[PDB]
């Protein structure tokens, strides 16, 4: 019988700043136990200070990128280049998601950009489409290595204030830019280390009010 | 939904400083019988681009079709069809990517795994993947069936990064993959010895290489070799 | 496992419908009316699967309606049921069918007669003395054979039907949480509250 | 179905500088029901430490069994059984059963009383030895456990150090798992003294 | 899953979890499970599904549409109808959802209807729909009377939740409260189930099964 | 596989190809087929490979035992503990083998042992995979007392056809030549044959 | 896995990654795959570990035990029967896939097991699931008349290929070299091309950092005197 | 069988089972009697597949009676709970396992102490303050929870038992047709003939 | 079915045997497989009887159409068509067709059109069950450019041997030869045949 589907492995990560987001993804593409490649970029810059992932199956993920570009594009014919705020790309890739609930985009999407108001935006979906606004989200093959690290020095679970033994939280402090990188980057290193399906390269796309950058590093080749 | 019946094996390729090799070998197997001995599996577009096919050799002489029709229509009321708007690589992968992943997604897919070889306008190297699945990767080396598993192994000793690539002169590039083929030979028990080579080339343009064979084989120390295990003589 | 009951007495039919309503491991309800009244002299209980049976009582209840209004005239209970039936039987063959068993008790203003129609997802129509579906009837009819008359008043018929209820509520695994009892006569239909 | 994931829990092993520290969740549930929140998966054979995590009345059956062999063991041996000698007899133990294994994922934890080097190990459900020198992770948080250990860890760290580290490797792992939780328990261990340390954390 | 919503004297209450799973894995402790229709109608989420972020956010512009043409807020009945019969179109498609939608109206008053994936559509004073909705089901008909003040139902509904979160081990995170008057629906805070646990063993002296 | 076994004049010659397959993967491409169950007893091997192993070493056991006792054992004898536990094994083994040996006083004999544990003694035998396209070449160009030479090009040329066809069989074509003058080993490589 | 073995003038030469691998996670990334039979004769394994393991130790006893029996030092032929024949009798359920090498006073010795009971014999052979990528190395560079130094140059070449292209094979390279009329030389972690990179950050926690409820003694030592 | 319930209170340990039997689609009996006692102050309630719970019950009874008489001592709730468990751990490896979730609920007269364990067929013991098998406790942890207290009475036990049963009545599909409450103390084993 | 095309120098050859199966049981032993689709484009039929009838009569309906239109079509053409039915309803057919006509100008061509759909234009092809028991020998023994009497006696030996092997092939061997001279039918029955 034909199976359809197919898992590329992979792995992605939004964290959301206080005026600035990132959302970063390994460059490793794979099948069963073969690389395919170890530099193919997975997190794509969309236009209107939005990046966007669609990680698991590359083929379903390449077109649903694709017609969300497209989505963007028809956006500003149809609206008189108005730019397209991320809350709407959000709804607006939930309708593309389900449009195929019944033979489903087998992704795990995640959009990162700025709010309205400026601040840092990370939206997480579904493969059919629901979704939700977060600080936080790690998705693909090793997200299960990945999230529990970030609730901890992210949001800081489980954490106190030394002396009241449990009684008083450590305080929610904003993270800088470069704080963040450094949480991702430590992400990833330990995400390849314990997953086969994690390495080659980290590609990291930051999104401020000054624009979309890039930063790449090295990861493990094994 | 289908099963594959006569189909072609492992499709190898690389970039080297100037340009992209591919090759294929000449056989289509019917399951474990080797049928067809004769049978062309790259199969270039014009003087730019080669297209290398593994899989289902039905849904390959289909997709060989296609791209000829391609090539027509590209001509089509277009004075510059032999110029600046010439059929690229990018150009003939994209449309059979499309077709690729539009084909799984009706249930009904094309059964291959296809390598576009080729060079861009601008002397760019192009070289990229795309299967029955309609998933697409490029990378400094690619390969097909056994040879994803055997000759990138080999062909990522010559260029394991981007930065190794104008580093490989198209000597060194080819006896890779020429050696490549030869381990596939060895060790694909759906293989054949004859084969074809293809480079394109930014400055001497393609090369088609036809009726190549796998030589220099280390057999001697079978004579050697006795029983499996105890035996002596 | 849905409960429901009709008995044709002398002047009227009595239909009793569980107020059970489960949905797996749960009793989400246990004031469920299973029935729609399809004209004024014409009361339809249903039993079968989720969804199906109120989408299919409302959808047969809207074309008497419908045929009610153009016409300005009642039609009679054999009429009702036979449309019933033919929705029935062409649903069986349907891509998905309704899932959906009924009894129709209704009052013929013409004949004078009260008449009970026994009807199931098949479209296997059958006009009774005294009917049921699924498992009631196992545990029912035994007693029904016995203490059953067509001259019986409705004041014995609410009786007989305490007796059957009775039996239910001692011998089935499920709770059914009670029933609601209707009555259909002359007069048209009511409820019985207490019970 | 999957016996490994019916009662659910998690257990995880570090090293440190002179001291080894080994925690576990308290809960036991039957698939979505939560039954137990004072289920210990940590036991101990004189000053080597057995935490078990899987089908919970293998995990029990395997207690009662080291048990039962460790003190044969001593009573023979005129000593107690090291860390070193008490893996190899997990794995034994666990392959004999190959063809009709126990569902279980065993940790040992200890000191060697004689040369003083700390010792953490871990076992697959038929007994194979996975001796790291870091930390060993175990149960239906496993991943991420990995996660957390692979982040958190870092060599020589001082028993008090330790604890905060083993204690937010498993805490943060565990509210990443719907089977573990309820509770938890931190063992510190020292050549000559043991903390054990009940923690504060979410009961959902 | 738990959600849980009852009809009382000062209207409805609404109290759902915030957990999501997929299998084992905890996929998120923040979900939104409440569809904030519109600002008169709610709607709860349980059953592997978001499928019902999809519709019941198509059917606030079903209910927008509604009362642009017919010059009046939709009722109730109506919009749970609209949202059912469209489910029933999509009958033996995927999965198992189920819903209560939630609002008040002056022909109806308070009203609550649990429309299910399988077509069902039920009228009810309590519904506890999920996972854990058992557990739920427990404190509420215990401690449920119609005469309940606005401040100990809405603790009720959040107590109700926190006993599901407890044992349920595919609901928890925390506690989305919500009152419901013809007024509007009222947000009444979000209580993250870790510290609302020994907050209220504490102060109601319940789980001493728990040590604490 | 393509095994085959060939009488003549002096005597009996064994051929086979030295190609172990993993589904596609060619776990073995210079594997020896033809294995020695006692001094002048040889046999090919198709099938499974650790089946015909496990059994060939049992015959060669039962055979040195044999030898120990009541001198040198009959190729026919030799074909009968083959046959013993193939039959006997039948529904866990799967083992097509060709037993060939050189009595002075029976001169060459093949026995072919198919799946099944039927025996079968014939003037020659072709087995495994490959076998299947070169029955029509045999049959045609078989004849009775052939000479050494001819026997070796038979061989020779019929392998060839048999690896050529055969995606499971390939590699060198080794055989073993059984005479009264000894026990002789040949080995031919595909540069050789493949021009054929 | 990766395994290789590779014989050469004087001896043979086996190696193997140290990547243990349960679906996609790493389980160990330090794993010992080398295998000690006895002080000359050593194996690599693949597949199931504890199969491999418990399989070796078995026979490597029994192979110590019957050494002593027979006052002499035990063959690899010997260990090669013992594994194939315990292997076969299980089926192909024992799952343990061993490129078993040595010397003993007959020669050096290299082969290959399967987990059904086959033997093979050959001067380079490889195992495991990068097998294809070391074979292809091996295929490559491979020639008659090695030198020793050539020979680990090889085999540890043919393990790189697997630990890079493979995901199931990965870390570090083990290598044993047997050479006749020498001590075996058991080489762990000859290479290590996967150090990790130092962390951005530090994430050792402020004490008192975790919330604790209840603190306890435990009572590891014996019941006491007096 | 379906519902058994355990609860520990202050000086005693109280067992509820129900008194249902069905088979299929009948219920055959309403007063059966779901508990065996193993010692004087030890009672063991049970539900499972049909003849193994019986089966299983009656021969642990006689293993404890045989060691009762051997030793002229009873056993400890701990002690019997713990052979109890090897024998359903020593079951679910046999070629047809004991399909048995058992409650052992005893007053330990050493040290003067009731004791609840919960053990199901599989062998998984433990000891609980209250417990239950099968979907019984997904109704009654949740009130449980709420209002148990270790200090309670026997009398205040059993009203929370009175709120265990009402719920279940309540929601659950299934007529359990009541339950038998019997209480293990200091005094031994005696059963609340008014439940 | 054993079924064969061999080109020559005067121009082309069909050859075929005459059994149909339902299992084992031979449902006709006269059977013509060789079937004509134009004046001098014939096809060698393999596979489903049904599914391969259906096919030839819908070709043979549009190179009749096509004749009207264009003239004479060429043998390519001809399996162009064949391919096309083959290929696009794959799923649904099980049919095996050796296509082979003569021109003038392109005189005796030989296209096999195996399951797949695919196209494969060769000097001579062989197909059916029975075709796998002679791959050796039709490789051995075919050479180009043969004369009538050499090619007629290729077929008949080749033939013969796919008959004495495969059960589902058996009968009379037909023929039919293409050459410029017209279209000359031959049969060879089992006395004659099987001797060889
Ligand atoms: B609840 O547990 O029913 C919950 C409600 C949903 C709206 C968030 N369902 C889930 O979490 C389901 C899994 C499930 C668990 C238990 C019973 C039924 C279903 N998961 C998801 O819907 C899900 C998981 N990962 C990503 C997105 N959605
Ligand atoms: B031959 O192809 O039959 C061959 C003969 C064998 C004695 C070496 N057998 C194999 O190669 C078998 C598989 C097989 C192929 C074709 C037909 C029947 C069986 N191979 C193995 O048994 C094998 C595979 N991988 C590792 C070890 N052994
Ligand atoms: B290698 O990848 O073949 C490797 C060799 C082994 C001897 C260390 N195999 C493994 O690591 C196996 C793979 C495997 C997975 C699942 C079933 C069987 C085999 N892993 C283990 O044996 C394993 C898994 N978890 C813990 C410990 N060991
Ligand atoms: B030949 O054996 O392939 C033959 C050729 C056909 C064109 C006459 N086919 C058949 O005899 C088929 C069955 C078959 C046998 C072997 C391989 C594939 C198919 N027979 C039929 O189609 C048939 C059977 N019974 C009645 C009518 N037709
Ligand atoms: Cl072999
Ligand atoms: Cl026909
Ligand atoms: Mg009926
Ligand atoms: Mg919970
Ligand atoms: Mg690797
Ligand atoms: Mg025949």
């Amino acid at each position: 019988q034909f199976n359809p589907y197919g898992d590329n492995g992979g792995t992605i990560l939004g964290i959301a700043g206080e005026d600035f987001a990132v959302l970063a993804g390994d460059t490793r593409n794979i099948t069963d136990y073969s690389i395919n490649s170890r530099y193919e970029p997975k997190v794509f810059d969309c236009g209107d200070n939005i990046v966007m992932s669609a990680n698991g199956f590359a083929a379903d993920g390449d077109a649903l990128v694709k017609r969300f570009k497209n989505s963007v594009k028809w956006y500003h014919f149809d609206h008189n280049d108005k730019k397209l705020s991320i809350n709407s790309a959000a709804r607006n890739i939930q309708h593309l998601l389900y449009g195929k609930r019944f033979f489903p985009y087998y992704v795990h999407t995640i959009i990162a950009g700025l709010d309205e108001d400026g601040k840092g935006a990370v939206y997480s979906f579904d493969p059919v489409g629901s979704y939700e606004r977060e600080q936080c989200r790690a998705g693909g093959a090793a997200a299960s290595l990945i999230m529990p690290f970030l609730d901890n020095q992210v949001n800081f679970k489980n954490q106190y204030e030394p002396g009241t033994n449990g009684k008083v939280k450590k305080p929610l402090k904003y993270l800088s830019v470069e704080e963040v990188i450094k949480l991702v980057r430590d992400s990833f290193t330990s995400a390849t280390e314990r997953h086969i399906q994690v390495g080659d390269g980290l590609e990291i796309l930051i999104v401020t009010k000054d624009g979309v950058r890039k930063e790449f590093y090295e990861l493990k080749r094994d | 939904t289908q099963q594959p019946i006569v189909t072609g094996t492992s499709v190898i390729s690389m970039k080297y400083d100037n340009g992209v090799i591919i090759a294929a070998d000449n056989l289509g197997s019917y399951g474990s019988l080797l049928r067809f001995n004769g049978v062309e599996r790259l199969i270039p577009v014009g003087d730019n681009t080669v297209v290398g096919i593994s899989g289902d050799i039905s849904d390959m002489q289909h997709i060989e079709r296609l791209l000829k029709d391609l090539v027509t229509e590209n001509a089509y009321d277009n004075p510059l069809a032999d110029a600046e708007e010439a059929l690229e690589p990018s150009y003939i992968f994209e449309y059979l990517a499309t077709v690729m992943y539009q084909r799984r997604s009706k249930m009904n897919p094309l059964w291959n795994a296809i390598i576009v070889a080729g060079v861009q306008s601008n002397g760019d190297q192009f070289l990229r993947y795309v299967n029955l699945l309609g998933v697409t990767y490029s990378s400094p080396t690619l390969a097909t069936g056994f040879g994803a598993h055997m000759a990138n192994p080999l062909l990522r000793k010559v260029v394991d990064r981007e930065s190794d690539i104008p580093k490989t002169t198209v000597q060194v590039a080819e006896e890779a993959i020429v050696n490549a083929m030869r381990v596939l030979y060895y060790r694909d028990a759906r293989s054949s010895r004859n084969f074809s080579l293809a480079i394109i080339d930014k400055n001497t343009g393609l090369t088609f290489k036809k009726n190549l064979q796998v030589e220099n084989m280390k057999w001697d120390f079978a004579k050697d070799i006795k029983g499996y295990g105890t035996q002596k003589i | 496992m849905d409960i429901i009951l009709g008995i044709r007495v002398q002047d009227s039919v009595i239909l009793a419908s569980s107020k059970a309503v489960t949905r797996g491991i749960s009793v989400l309800k246990d004031s469920d009316d299973k029935t729609r009244q399809l004209s004024p002299h014409t009361l339809m209980s249903f039993a079968g699967e989720a969804g199906d049976t109120v989408q299919f009582a409302e959808y047969i209840q809207a074309n008497i309606q419908l045929y009610s209004i153009r016409e300005d005239y009642e039609l009679s209970p054999q009429a009702v049921s036979s449309f019933v039936r033919q929705e029935l039987a062409k649903s069986i063959r349907s891509r998905r069918p309704y899932q959906v068993n009924v009894l129709i008790g209704g009052y013929d203003k013409k004949k004078n007669k009260p008449e009970l129609y026994q009807i199931d997802y098949l479209g296997t129509k059958v006009e009774l003395p005294y009917g049921a579906h699924g498992y009631s009837g196992f545990y029912t009819f035994s007693l029904l054979d016995h203490h059953y008359r067509p001259d019986m008043t409705t004041e014995e018929g609410l009786d007989l039907l305490k007796l059957c209820v009775q039996e239910l509520e001692k011998r089935m695994p499920m709770d059914f949480k009670g029933v609601i009892v209707k009555i259909v006569d002359k007069d048209g239909i009511r409820q019985v509250d207490d019970f | 179905s999957d016996p490994s994931s019916i009662n659910g829990g998690i257990v995880v092993a570090m090293t440190g500088k002179d001291c080894v520290a080994i925690a576990c969740d308290l809960r036991l549930g039957s698939q979505s029901l939560g039954v137990s929140n004072k289920f210990e998966k940590i036991f101990h054979y004189g000053h080597v430490f057995l935490g078990i995590t899987g089908l919970a009345t293998d995990v029990t059956t395997l207690n009662e069994m080291f048990r039962y062999k460790t003190n044969l063991y001593k009573l023979k041996e005129e000593r107690a059984i090291e860390p070193e000698t008490f893996t190899q007899l997990v794995s034994s133990s666990l392959y004999e059963r190959r063809f009709g294994p126990y569902f279980v994922g065993p940790v040992v934890a200890g000191i060697n009383s004689k040369s003083g080097k700390p010792f953490i190990a871990g076992f697959d459900l038929i007994g194979c030895i996975d001796e790291a020198k870091d930390f060993i992770v175990s149960g239906t948080a496993s991943d991420q456990l990995f996660g957390m250990c692979e982040s958190l860890y870092e060599p020589n760290l001082e028993p008090e150090d330790l604890f905060e580290t083993i204690s937010q490797a498993l805490l943060n792992a565990a509210d990443r798992d719907a089977l573990s939780g309820w509770g938890a328990v931190v063992y510190i261990i020292k050549k000559d003294e043991v903390v054990k340390r009940y923690l504060k954390m979410r009961q959902d | 899953t738990t959600t849980l919503a009852f009809r009382f004297q000062g209207g409805i209450i609404v109290a759902v979890d915030s957990r999501a799973t997929a299998g084992n894995w905890v996929a998120s402790q923040t979900v939104k499970k409440v569809i904030e229709i519109n600002p008169f109608l709610l709607g709860t989420m349980a059953g592997g599904a978001a499928d019902f972020q999809f519709w019941e956010t198509w059917l606030g512009s079903q209910c927008r549409l509604h009362e642009l043409r017919e010059k009046e807020r939709i009722s109730v009945a109506a919009a749970s109808k609209i949202l059912s019969n469209l489910v029933y179109q999509y009958k033996g498609a995927g999965l198992s959802m189920g819903t209560m939608i939630c609002g008040y109206t002056r022909k109806e008053g308070p009203t609550i209807y649990y429309v299910d994936s399988d077509g069902t559509r039920l009228k009810g004073d309590i519904f506890c729909v999920g996972s854990g909705q058992t557990f739920a089901y427990g404190v509420l008909d215990s401690n449920y009377k119609w005469d309940l003040s606005v401040e100990d139902a809405l603790y009720l509904g959040k107590r109700s939740i926190l006993a599901a979160a407890h044992r349920d081990a595919y609901s928890g995170g925390s506690v989305n409260l919500y009152h419901v008057t013809e007024d509007g629906w009222i947000y009444h805070g979000n209580h993250d189930v870790g510290e609302l646990f020994w907050k209220v063993k504490e102060e109601e002296g319940s789980f001493n099964n728990v040590i604490g | 596989t393509s095994i085959m076994a060939v009488t003549f004049k002096d005597g009996v010659i064994l051929g086979a190809d030295s190609r172990t397959t993993t589904g596609a993967y060619i776990a073995n491409r210079v594997t020896d087929k033809l294995t020695r169950v006692h001094d002048k007893i040889w046999c090919c091997r198709s099938g499974s490979a650790a089946d015909t192993q496990a059994i060939a070493d049992i015959v060669q056991y039962h055979l040195e035992l044999y030898t120990s006792q009541y001198g040198t054992p009959s190729t026919e004898t030799a074909a009968s503990v083959f046959k013993e536990l193939c039959y006997e094994n039948k529904d866990n083994l799967t083992a097509g083998i060709i037993v060939a040996g050189y009595d002075d006083k029976n001169k060459g004999e093949v026995y072919t042992i198919p799946l099944g544990g039927s025996v079968h003694k014939l003037p020659y035998a072709i087995a495994g995979s490959g076998s299947t396209f070169i029955y029509g070449y045999c049959d045609k160009n078989f004849r009775e007392n052939m000479s050494k030479e001819e026997t070796v090009d038979f061989i020779k040329h019929s392998l060839s056809q048999a690896i050529k066809w055969d995606g499971s069989s390939g590699g060198v074509i080794r055989m073993v030549v059984l005479t009264a003058a000894g026990v002789e080993r040949l080995i031919f490589y595909p540069d050789e044959y493949e021009q054929l | 896995t990766t395994i290789v073995g590779v014989k050469f003038n004087n001896g043979v030469v086996i190696a193997a990654d140290t990547r243990s691998t349960q679906g996609p996670i790493v389980a160990d990334k330090n794993c010992a795959k080398l295998h000690r039979i006895s002080p000359k004769i050593w194996c690599a394994g693949a597949g199931t570990a504890a199969d491999t393991e418990a399989v070796t130790q078995l026979i490597g006893s029994n192979i110590e035990l019957h050494s002593l029996y027979t006052s002499r030092e035990p063959r690899v032929v010997s260990a090669l029967q013992m594994l194939k024949q315990h292997l076969f009798k299980y089926q192909g359920h024992i799952g343990a896939y061993l490129i078993v090498a040595g010397v003993d006073p007959t020669g050096s010795h290299l082969f290959s097991i399967h987990a059904h009971g086959s033997t093979d014999v050959g001067y380079y052979l490889s195992l495991g699931s990068g097998s294809l990528a070391a074979m292809a190395v091996l295929e490559s560079h491979w020639k008659q008349d090695l030198t020793k130094e050539e020979a680990i140059k090889l085999a540890s070449d043919a393990i790189q290929a697997g630990i890079w292209n493979d995901l199931g094979s990965g870390s570090n390279v083990d290598v044993c070299v047997m050479e006749i009329g020498k001590d075996a030389e058991y080489l762990r972690n000859y290479l290590t091309p996967n150090v990790r990179e130092e962390k951005q950050k530090s994430y050792k926690f402020p004490r008192g950092t975790t919330a604790v409820l209840k603190e306890s003694i435990v009572n590891i030592c014996d019941i006491q005197e007096e």
